[PDB]
């Protein structure tokens, strides 16, 4: 009915919007990644003829979809407004008619968006879009006009729905949940809020800034005029590094739930852990021009931010250690989200080594603007917050849909996305080593080599995407027929050694969340009388 | 049936009291910011109004001044004066929101 | 310490008043890092005899068995524990053959 | 004033929040003819950009 | 015909909450000018009496099967969170208190019969 | 109270909205604005008749919105203690990100003010620039501000002691005080010798006080509603939350432009 | 504890090399089989 999903004020009803968004758009932006790649399989121009516009056009678009129209969307609008409410214990969120309105504007960056890529001009500048070049001498067209837009529209999304969750966690909890006894993935969702509230502004005044400069003849970047084109630069990253933080923080509370359910055992040192994933958000924000190394800064703010940035390890090393703490005594149940859980662990130390590598200011004169870059921000973001948005959705879905989902055939999906992501990521760092920088069409003939097998793992990634559109089918269609017979596994938690299976089957859900406790799927009212803890 | 247990009658006496008591600390102290008011910021501007009402003619003569005589031309304009990368769309080409053609001129100098 | 461990489980296993408590007190002593010593052993087969349950109490040297961790302190439990479970009845998973 | 007599009408009224007031019709109306004209009239020019062709 | 309520006992819902409005040329009280919910909350605080309850669950007792510790709700289930004797001994363990059925915390062993006040 | 009484009320003090078309109706209003503008910079429509029916809209639709917030707080009651709390740290968190968004703008003028570039002279501010002198007019605006923040607390405290007449007084005399703030600013924008094209210092110039220009026609908007809500007895004595947030307002806005007037008026000359 | 812990400890340090060889050391099958 119109009623139900136009006029939304149901938290559960706008969170389904938000998945529903989120695999579109996911759709549209992996095609654009398997068209670069079937552009850079070989040298020379094979597939577009030789435009190099509707290179970087695709690459804006890829970028733009997969982070402001994915992993915002599921992550943040998709996880957050359906599990804090219920694991908190609050009936919906504070401000229930702005909820709305935070879904509703993304639709219309989407047609922003797409608007933008089809006048003929097209936006060629990168995700990071830098003045001199998307100024109005370079980029004549309405186009990047409309791509700022659309930036616009998902600020204000992200700032609207950020000011809803600090004041749901703040005042809408239970009778016993003090703000020291949260869930893990509340204090994730509650600092990822934090870090958005104290880093969109910024980015706004420089993008209203950009086109303020482009149509109302501004010199706040123009040269003559005496803007400077750096200032941008600060302005930009300033949200920039903080924003390499709201993709992973929730990200860590995935798997933070998910390794302790699994593995029978409680989380080792949680105080610890919430101490460091707070830190992690309050110092980054005094580690922003390590992207700026080779700008030209002075001599003492580079070791500055060379000490600052290495910081960093302590926090994030406590928590890769008290990971490992948690799974050591207890017992293992290997599933779809654990596979996932501890492929994350492995994958993301991977990526975490090659960032404090490329921490040093002194050496990264030599692995700023290659494909060494390249394969380490696919490691933390195509391995570090996709692998737990598939472990996040294995881990919930069957709970909030009331649809179990045939094991072996996700498992496939599993090995075939690690085997094939692992492929095109790894040779990256090769090419980056020996020189190959970002941001080009064709290379010169002796980097051919790595470039073919990258190009050949896409394929089997984007099998595995097509194998779990037909999972999601039918745990869609004929589901309910999938927890009769033994395709899927129905119980997360086996009995203990000396439990009975006759004493199982009256504590089924031996949980310390609510979440697990509901109804599948959860009711439209879940709480009238509050939930008491403690 | 009672529902609730028996009335605390001790948060009440304590609540009753307060709102009595906020009402008398609002009744003086209103009383003190009306004193502030008349005594301190109505003479602040009186005493700056007056002054800014003198100097305001004082400039008003110079403006008009302007128009009596081009003389020798209006001063130039260095590479940073004037700038007009795309021309504006609301009017005619060289116009910004607010314009005062009597201080305003963008003559160009070829 | 060793000697407060064994004392305080040989009093929990003393105050089980159903299949579900024996059930949680065996669970409880099995999962520390310790080995339990084998008088806190014998009460625990006095326990299942009270609320006449024989699978638990053949699951006890099976946890023994996995958690003892030695060839030879296993028989060690075993000797000690002949009287007992030959009186009470208890058979061992390998005779069983289940 | 007329808070009291305006709140015996809000409530026990069975109607859209938007729709309850009796003076609410002289809003709405002229709302939704000039919405639609604001809403449409952009989206004509669409394929007219996509050609080039400027007016 | 109908009166506001004047008491937290005469209350018959929401026609008795409305008041009396404002006397023209003064400044309007909450006992004149409240009108729903907000206003039920205000009543109550002039007795000694809080509408919404916010008092955790007791930790005073452990809770066996002859002796359970009751939780009264107004539906036909609710959620308690357990930690023990001394609050905070163990690992929380979300339970599920209904009609017809008691929670068992198979970590600590404490029994909820649920109370049915309500309908 | 009885049980079956009880029964007949929520068991929260959180309060639940019903369905509402605004969240949708501004977002396809916000759409429009956004794409007649990007046209009309351009051509392809030919006059800016367009952008300001955009602009209607979306203001007609953002008063229809307010419209059903004052409906549910004054005549259906649904904003209880809890609810009120809500709302003042969701505005506290606001004002917050309205000003790290001027955080951003004295950060464009430091860049440019304590090494100015080359294009521009080697002083700042750059050489043929008649700056604003702060003595003359800036400084009315600065005592006429500072009254504004004096007449607004006794309306406030008045209103709390219970006479009508002086609070209705003090906010007459604070919109007024606030009108004559924006005409007199309105004044020296039409007598300036600079504009917004003149270089990067009209730009960051014009972008501050601009952004504090564009707050105070915002700031009287919202002082006249809360006097049709006084005049026709909205406001109580002991729940006034559309009045509360106003003086916050008001109050962060004046130590904002204390801040505007000591860097880009004193300092910058 | 030398006699228990030899019989499980050794064999895995074994396994161990493989795997790790395997998921670091497979691009050198590549180059090896046909660099060409
Ligand atoms: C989720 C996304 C994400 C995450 C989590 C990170 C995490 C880190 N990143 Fe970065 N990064 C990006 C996304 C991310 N990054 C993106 C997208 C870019 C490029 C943007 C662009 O230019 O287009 C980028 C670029 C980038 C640069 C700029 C490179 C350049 O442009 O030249 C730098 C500079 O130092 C950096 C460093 C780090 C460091 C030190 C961490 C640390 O948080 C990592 C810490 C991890 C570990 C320390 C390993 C785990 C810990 C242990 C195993 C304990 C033991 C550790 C020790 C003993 C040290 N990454
Ligand atoms: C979330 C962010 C994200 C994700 C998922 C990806 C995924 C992929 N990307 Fe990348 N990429 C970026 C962010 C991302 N990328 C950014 C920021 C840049 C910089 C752009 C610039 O330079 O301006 C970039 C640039 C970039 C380049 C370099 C372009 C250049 O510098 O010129 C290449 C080269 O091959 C590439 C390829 C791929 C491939 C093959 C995949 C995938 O095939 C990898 C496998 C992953 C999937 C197939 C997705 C599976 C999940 C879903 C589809 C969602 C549904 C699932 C759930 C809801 C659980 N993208
Ligand atoms: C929402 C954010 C605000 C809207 C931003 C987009 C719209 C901006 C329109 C600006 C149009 C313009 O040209 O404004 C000109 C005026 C004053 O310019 P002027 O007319 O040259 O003034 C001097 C007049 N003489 C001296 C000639 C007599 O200058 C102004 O008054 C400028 C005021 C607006 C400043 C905007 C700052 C934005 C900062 C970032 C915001 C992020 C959100
Ligand atoms: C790990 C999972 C598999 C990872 C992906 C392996 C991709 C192998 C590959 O691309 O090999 C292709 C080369 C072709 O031979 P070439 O020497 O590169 O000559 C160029 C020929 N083209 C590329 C024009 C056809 O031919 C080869 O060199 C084939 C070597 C295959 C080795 C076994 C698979 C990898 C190890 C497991
Ligand atoms: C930027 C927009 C303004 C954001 C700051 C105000 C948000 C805090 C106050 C607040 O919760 O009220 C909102 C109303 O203002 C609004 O959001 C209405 C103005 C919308 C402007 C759109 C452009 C949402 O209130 P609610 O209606 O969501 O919930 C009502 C529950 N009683
Ligand atoms: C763009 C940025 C938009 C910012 C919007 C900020 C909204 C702040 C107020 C949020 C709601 C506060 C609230 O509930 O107050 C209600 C009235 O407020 C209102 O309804 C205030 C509406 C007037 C705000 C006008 C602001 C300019 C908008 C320009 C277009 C956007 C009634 O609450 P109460 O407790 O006083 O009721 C006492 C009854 N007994
Ligand atoms: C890695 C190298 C590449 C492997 C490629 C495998 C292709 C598909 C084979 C499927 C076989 C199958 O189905 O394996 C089934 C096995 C055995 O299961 P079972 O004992 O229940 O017996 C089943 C019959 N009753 O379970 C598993 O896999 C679970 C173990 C997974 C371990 C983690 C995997 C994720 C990677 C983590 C990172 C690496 C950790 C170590 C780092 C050095
Ligand atoms: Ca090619
Ligand atoms: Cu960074
Ligand atoms: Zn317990």
């Amino acid at each position: 009915m119109v009623q139900r999903w136009l006029y939304s004020t149901n938290a559960k009803d706008i969170a389904v919007l938000y998945f529903m968004l989120a695999i579109f758009s996911g759709m549209a932006g992996t095609a654009m990644s398997l068209i670069i790649r079937l552009e850079l399989a070989a040298p020379g121009s094979q597939y577009l003829h030789g435009n190099s516009q509707l290179f970087n056009v695709l690459v804006v678009g890829h970028a733009v979809l997969m982070i402001f129209f994915l992993v915002m969307p599921a992550l943040i609008g998709g996880f957050g407004n359906y599990l804090l409410p219920l694991m908190i214990g609050a009936t919906d969120t504070a401000f229930p008619r702005i909820n709305n309105i935070a879904f509703w504007v993304l639709p219309m960056g989407l047609v922003c968006l797409v608007t933008s890529t089809l006048v003929e001009s097209g936006a060629g500048t990168g995700w990071t879009v830098y003045p001199p070049l998307s100024s109005i001498q370079a980029h004549s067209g309405p186009s990047v006009d409309l791509a700022i837009f659309a930036l616009h529209l998902t600020s204000i999304s992200s700032l609207l729905g950020a000011i809803n969750f600090i004041v749901t966690t703040l005042n809408m909890r239970t009778n016993g949940m003090t703000m020291h006894k949260l869930p893990l993935f509340v204090w994730s969702i509650f600092i990822t809020a934090f870090l958005l509230l104290l880093s969109l502004p910024v980015l706004s005044a420089g993008i209203t800034m950009l086109l303020l400069d482009r149509n109302f003849n501004t010199s706040f970047f123009e040269v003559s005029g005496g803007g400077d084109p750096i200032l941008y630069e600060h302005l930009f990253w300033f949200f920039g590094h903080p924003e390499v933080y709201i993709l992973i923080i929730p990200g860590f509370g995935i798997i933070s739930h998910v390794v302790s359910t699994y593995s029978k055992k409680p989380v080792f040192g949680e105080i610890s852990m919430v101490y460091a994933m707070a830190s992690i958000g309050l110092l980054g924000f005094l580690v922003w021009s390590h992207h700026m190394y080779i700008v030209g800064l002075d001599a003492d703010t580079r070791a500055y931010f060379t000490s600052a940035t290495m910081i960093i390890a302590i926090p994030t090393g406590i928590k890769i250690f008290s990971w490992l703490a948690t799974i050591h005594g207890g017992s293992i149940r290997l599933a779809t989200p654990m596979l996932y859980a501890i492929a994350f662990l492995f994958l993301f130390t991977m990526g975490g080594l090659t960032g404090v590598a490329l921490a040093n200011a002194s050496l990264d004169v030599a692995f700023h603007d290659t494909y060494y870059v390249v394969g380490h921000f696919h490691y933390v973001l195509s391995m570090g917050a996709i692998f737990s948005l598939f472990a996040g959705y294995y881990y919930w879905s069957p709970q909030i849909l009331g649809l179990n989902y045939n094991e072996k055939l996700a498992q496939i999906q599993f090995w075939l996305i690690f085997i094939g992501a692992n492929v095109i990521f790894f040779p990256m760092h090769f090419l980056g080593i020996n020189g190959m920088p970002r941001r080009i069409p064709d290379y010169p003939d002796a980097f051919a080599g790595w470039n073919y097998v990258a190009s050949i793992g896409s394929f089997i990634a984007t099998l595995s995407l097509f194998l779990f559109i037909y999972i999601l089918y039918d745990q869609l269609v004929n589901g309910l027929n999938n927890k009769v017979n033994n395709k899927s596994v129905i119980y997360n938690k086996a009995p203990d050694f000396v439990e009975s299976n006759t004493i199982f089957n009256l504590n089924t859900v031996k949980s310390s969340s609510i979440e697990f406790l509901l109804t599948s799927p959860p009711a439209v009212h879940s709480f009238n009388t509050p939930a008491v803890q403690s | 049936k009672p529902a609730f247990g028996p009335p605390d009658k001790v948060a009440a006496q304590k609540f009753k009291e307060s709102l009595m008591a906020t009402e008398k600390h609002a009744k003086d102290t209103s009383n003190m910011w009306v004193k502030i008011s008349v005594w301190v910021a109505l003479p602040a501007i009186a005493l700056t109004a007056v002054n800014t009402y003198f100097v305001e003619k004082e400039h008003a003569e110079h403006r008009e001044h302007l128009k009596h005589v081009p003389d020798s031309e209006w001063p130039r304009d260095y590479e940073f004066m004037n700038i007009r990368s795309k021309p504006f769309f609301w009017g005619d080409g060289d116009k910004t929101l607010f314009w005062n053609p009597v201080v305003n001129r963008h003559i160009e100098h070829d | 310490t060793f000697e407060e461990f064994t004392a305080r489980y040989e009093k929990e296993f003393d105050e089980a008043y159903d299949l579900f408590e024996v059930q949680r007190v065996l669970n409880n002593c099995f999962s520390y890092d310790l080995v339990p010593a084998p008088a806190v052993i014998e009460k625990a087969l006095r326990a299942a005899r009270r609320v006449n349950d024989l699978p638990t109490a053949i699951r006890v040297f099976e946890a023994l068995k996995y958690k003892v961790e030695n060839e030879d302190q296993y028989k060690a439990y075993l000797d000690e524990l002949k009287d007992v479970r030959q009186e009470l009845g208890v058979p061992l998973k390998e005779e069983l053959f289940p | 004033n007329k808070v009291i007599q305006l709140q015996k009408i809000f409530q026990s009224s069975t109607k859209p929040l938007w729709w309850r007031h009796p003076r609410s019709a002289l809003y709405l109306y002229p709302f939704y003819a000039i919405f639609a004209v604001a809403v449409v009239t952009p989206l004509l020019y669409i394929p007219n950009a996509i050609r080039g062709i400027k007016a | 015909v109908v009166k506001t309520a004047q008491n937290l006992a005469e209350v018959n819902g929401p026609e008795t909450l409305i008041g009396p409005g404002a006397k023209e040329g003064t400044v309007p009280t909450d006992l004149d000018q409240e009108t729903g919910l907000a206003r039920l909350e205000l009543l109550g605080k002039l007795e000694g009496i809080d509408v919404f309850d916010t008092k955790p669950l007791d930790s005073s007792r452990k809770g066996t099967m002859k002796d359970p510790i009751i939780i009264e709700s107004y539906d036909d289930y609710r959620y308690v969170g357990c930690t023990g004797s001394p609050a905070g001994s163990h690992t929380i363990m979300w339970l599920k208190p209904t009609v017809n059925e008691v929670a068992r915390c198979w970590e600590c062993g404490s029994v909820y019969k649920l109370n049915p006040v309500g309908v | 109270m009885t049980h079956l009484e009880r029964s007949r009320h929520q068991q929260h003090p959180f309060h639940m909205v019903m369905p509402s078309p605004w969240p949708i109706v501004v977002s396809f209003a916000l759409l429009s604005l956004a794409l007649s503008t990007a046209l009309t910079m351009h051509g392809y429509i030919g006059n800016m008749n367009m952008v300001y029916l955009a602009l209607f809209v979306l203001l007609t639709s953002s008063i229809l919105w307010f419209r059903d917030i004052v409906a549910e707080a004054t005549y259906l009651g649904d904003h209880t203690m809890a609810v009120r709390k809500g709302i003042n740290l969701g505005f506290l968190m606001f004002v917050l990100s309205e000003v790290l968004i001027f955080a951003g703008l004295f950060w464009a003028y430091f860049h440019s003010a304590m090494s100015p570039d080359v294009t521009l002279g080697a002083c700042w501010p750059p050489v043929g620039i008649e700056a604003v002198q702060p003595t003359e007019l800036p400084l009315l605006n600065t005592i006429i501000l500072l009254s504004s923040g004096a007449t607004v607390t006794y309306s406030h405290h008045a209103l709390i002691a219970g006479n009508r007449n002086k609070a209705l007084s003090g906010l007459l005399i604070t919109f007024w005080l606030i009108v004559i703030f924006v005409t007199c600013q309105y004044i020296e924008y039409t007598n300036a010798a600079f504009t917004i094209s003149d270089g990067v210092y009209g730009s960051v110039f014009y972008a501050g006080t601009g952004l504090h220009f564009l707050h105070m026609v915002m700031l009287a908007a919202m002082l006249g509603v809360n006097y049709w809500r006084m005049r026709n007895y909205h406001l109580t004595a002991g729940h006034h939350v559309g009045y509360e947030t106003t003086i916050i307002y008001t109050h962060v806005l004046d130590v904002i432009w204390l801040f505007l007037y000591v860097v880009f008026y004193w300092w910058g000359v | 504890w030398v006699i228990t812990e030899g019989r499980r400890l050794i064999p895995e340090i074994f396994q161990w090399s493989a795997v790790l060889s395997v998921c670091l050391g497979w691009p050198g099958a590549v180059y090896f089989f046909s660099k060409a």
